[PDB]
């Protein structure tokens, strides 16, 4: 595949995001991509597999050509709600996700797409580790 | 003091890298910008496999880079705001291929992202192509460049460094170097963009 053990950290004082990705070749013409991510703070995060043609852009929104699809996803979110004491609502969110992608092997140029929307900054990034292949 | 330049949309610096080609396993680019314009190229280096393109795109900082066998693109922006707010913003981009392991970091003000992955096969960073700051020739085919506008605003302390050399491009422009060429005329200060 030309790469493995993907990791990414996106950090502001309002939100910290930690991602890992792992590839498992099943030896049957398919392979899995597993993502785990954990975030603490305020904001929305997402990680996904996308084709190289995916345009990097900000987006308020949350098959046949692309041969990777989610087969399993598990998300656990814990929210502590308290009164802001700079002004008596402040909250802290702890999120832990696990997603299993299943890809069909006749194609392999795949990219990782990460979005990060906090209360101070927002960021989208596309990583194509073997693009030049 | 600080090395600064004001670009008015028809100017740019061009540092020649042909004679002394840069080659290194890691590099780092830093600069500060101030601008009111939504779109404009801040710097580009690499007319080959490897390259770094740093620009403002619709008020956001856009980074497009080649990373050995891979490519990386990021778009960064404040919430309820844009970076073309006539205030200084600090940018830092680091790339590392040390083990193989690829690692890219970009920070703009108060947001930092570090991304990496194990990559067995491994090349070099740099290029023998020119280094463009504040703009580029109209007929130049610059890979990985999403914008075509030259910069309109202030660039400060533009610096490129790797394991061998540290190029103070803004200062070299302000002072002069045989490898540094300027298209047009710029004042080496930050004029009132407003």
């Amino acid at each position: 595949f030309g790469w493995g053990d993907f990791h990414s950290n996106i950090k502001t004082v309002k939100l910290n995001l930690l991602i890992t990705g792992k590839i498992v070749d099943h030896g049957d013409g398919t392979f899995s991509v597993y993502f785990r991510h954990d975030s603490t703070g305020q904001g929305d995060v997402s990680v996904s597999l996308v084709p190289p043609t995916k345009i990097v852009e900000f987006d308020l929104a949350q098959s046949k050509s692309f041969n990777c699809r989610i087969e399993y996803e598990k998300v656990d979110k814990a929210t502590k709600n308290t009164l802001c004491n700079y002004d008596p609502t402040c909250y802290q969110e702890q999120t832990q996700s696990h997603v299993s992608w299943l890809c069909s092997k006749p194609f392999k140029v795949i990219c990782i797409y990460i979005s990060f929307y906090s209360t101070d900054y927002k960021l989208v990034q596309k990583v194509c580790p073997d693009y030049n292949y | 003091d600080a090395s600064i330049a004001t670009f008015k949309g028809s100017e740019y610096f061009c540092y020649d890298l042909s004679q002394n080609p840069i080659q290194s396993s890691s590099d780092e680019i830093t600069l500060s910008f101030k601008t009111l314009q939504r779109n404009g190229l801040m710097l580009h280096t690499g007319k080959s496999a490897d390259y770094v393109n740093l620009a403002l795109k619709n008020g956001a900082v856009s980074l497009v880079i080649n990373l050995g066998s891979g490519a990386f693109e990021a778009l960064v922006e404040p919430v309820n705001g844009k970076f073309n707010d006539n205030a200084w913003h600090d940018v830092k981009v680091t790339r590392n291929l040390r083990q193989g392991h690829a690692m890219v970091t970009i920070s703009v003000d108060g947001i930092l992202t570090t991304t990496g992955y194990t990559q067995e096969d491994y090349t070099m960073l740099g290029s023998d192509d020119f280094f463009y700051v504040g703009g580029s020739p109209s007929t130049a085919d610059l890979p990985g460049s999403p914008v075509s506008n030259n910069f309109m605003g202030c660039l400060k302390e533009v610096v490129y460094k790797n394991n061998d050399v540290r190029l103070e491009l803004s200062r070299l422009a302000k002072q002069g170097d045989p490898k540094m060429k300027i298209h047009g005329v710029v004042a080496f200060k930050c004029a009132a963009l407003e």
